[PDB]
């Protein structure tokens, strides 16, 4: 990508947000990988929308890219798992354990066993390391604080955490100039943006 | 400490 | 929306497609409701991604807008239901029957009952009208043919099915002109940003 | 079976009850089919123990024996079904509907359809015929009243509903007499060891 | 003593068996705790009826009564667990692990840990010690082979494993003798009415 | 009378 | 027209 | 001997 194209994505991001296309904004952020939206990330973590969180993240890093992005996913899947235990859905808890958490077993053998053994507890807070866990809403908040730090420290997010700042509707402003350049000369000043004004 | 843990 | 703004969305759609941001293209199609992408729709129906299908459609019509769009959702939700039965997931089948299909009962009480009674069959192919449903793959395909017709006839989609045609990268070309307009107000020649107007 | 043998089963029932072997008493009632114990049946219906209810009944009648015994099983399985709906366990509700209730369809096509369609209601009390079903506890009670009538009128149960009346421990008394008859044949009359072989003095 | 009511149970047991009341035989075996029917136990272990297996055992011993009977319950519950794993029912496996296997957690922390971890294997035969557990049928039979050694060696079963020796139908001949004691008291003479009350002509 | 029904 | 049906 | 074990 050029820096022109990269900059153009940002203008588009601003435009889409102003026109209130909310889901398109975050799909664009994700697929371009140019801007990571913390506010959005927090909102999704609090709502516990775990599939969307991992999907949004996936535009910026994969699970095994580095030790930072590896702990990010681990933390998310650990909370997913604990919530499953907490509503006593042991069917879901085991599924998460095998599908989502097993990748971390390869290099953390003992930890994977320790996490597995929480299945046999009446309450996982019987484990002293998890004894400090207070409710879903609070646990999510606590975890979110940890994630924000991990992302801000992640070298793959390094140039991605700050939106530029622009006068509103910069894209519309540029478009207007093109009409000035086109719709000048030959025709001034409803017709399209599809072809040049003459 | 970037090691994964329960805590 | 002006026709300016509407056309600008189309430019954006072309750009996004060229940069291969596929998912962003379809979110924009959906949220703007300006262009319905058949190719995409087909791809998702074949994949059985019903959640996304209904979500994409929701950008263009509600279930009760008209008899065409009503039959479209009905067909989609019926196939959803039958697939649930076919994988023997009767918990999901009942969930679909109440959440998705119950709205159609009011208008057809008898069909809803007939469809409900399929829960108790060993195979819904015991019903003669459904005795012909041979595959998940094939059924989706048959159904898709029907949806395309329903969509093409639907008055809410009628003017939304054909993309305009533009030379490649029209938006990139327009942006270029704004840079030409900015720098022609400069003193002498002979980039930096699109964020503020460029000068010397 | 002789009526001697039949009577012996009753003695045993009394003995088993006195020794408080609770489950053995009702297995014997069931397997012999000689006595249907209403008191026990009621207790189990209130408790909602449906698998044991149908198993106890199965010692006396099958579902298709007669129109009384048909309605009895239908009522039990209907309540079973409604309870599943009431706890919103639609997975269980459909399992019941297909395994237990489908047998009644062949001869009731329309009712089976009507019952099936209760799955799609927010609450089956939206159906006017069921609009009065207020409690699991109360429903069981109402239904139980109906079953008692059906059982008492059922021709297969008609001579099985009343226990005889006996002095306490009749079996122990009889056993005692057998020991008296054994030892009165003695010409040295210690002592008597066991019941496994006849006693003698020696 | 109560050596009577114990003896009287065997007589009743024998009778119940002659009349083919199978389930009454085993409830009584279980509830009296007087005779352990190995033949029945094996039949139920092969059939995998673990609930009936364990409740039958309960009439005889608890999990913590002695080291033998505690290996007895563990081996059964382990098998219960592995079977769930093998049919890929991970939900049932966790419940078995927690309700049933969890008792052994305390003195065998580590064994319980190793055993929990089988949930995450694609097939638990990937574990070293389980590399030969192959088939359900064989697993049940192999375990049953040792359970048998364990039940027989257990002090609580040692006197309960072998049935007494009796002429067939010892209870009926006794009833016959008791009625004979009734009628050599009466005048004047082979015609019976009931066992409920004592026989009198004259 | 003896025929099956819902209530 | 566009009647809903099973087939 | 009577120790509980995996196999």
């Amino acid at each position: 990508m050029s820096s022109l194209s990269r900059e153009l994505v940002f203008l588009i991001l601003q435009f889409l947000d102003e026109e209130k296309f909310k889901e398109t904004v975050h799909k664009l952020e994700q697929e371009s990988g140019f801007f990571f939206n913390m506010k959005y990330f927090e909102e999704k973590v609090h709502a516990g929308e775990w599939d969307e969180v991992e999907k949004y993240l996936s535009g910026f890093t994969k699970v095994d890219d580095n030790r930072y992005s590896m702990k990010i996913f681990f933390e998310i899947r650990k909370q997913k798992y604990l919530e499953a235990l907490d509503r006593h859905d042991r069917a879901k808890a085991v599924d998460i354990l095998v599908k989502d958490l097993k990748v971390f077993s390869t290099f953390n053998e003992e930890l994977y066993k320790e996490i597995t053994q929480l299945l046999t507890l009446e309450n996982f807070r019987e484990n002293e390391q998890l004894s400090k866990y207070g409710d879903t809403k609070s646990a999510r908040s606590i975890m979110l604080i940890e994630l924000k730090k991990l992302i801000e420290a992640n070298p793959l997010f390094r140039e991605k955490l700050v939106f530029p700042t622009l006068k509103a509707s910069r894209l519309r402003t540029l478009i207007n100039q093109s009409l000035n350049w086109q719709h000048q000369l030959c025709k001034n000043p409803i017709k399209t943006l599809f072809t040049d004004h003459t | 400490g970037l090691e994964l843990s329960l805590g």
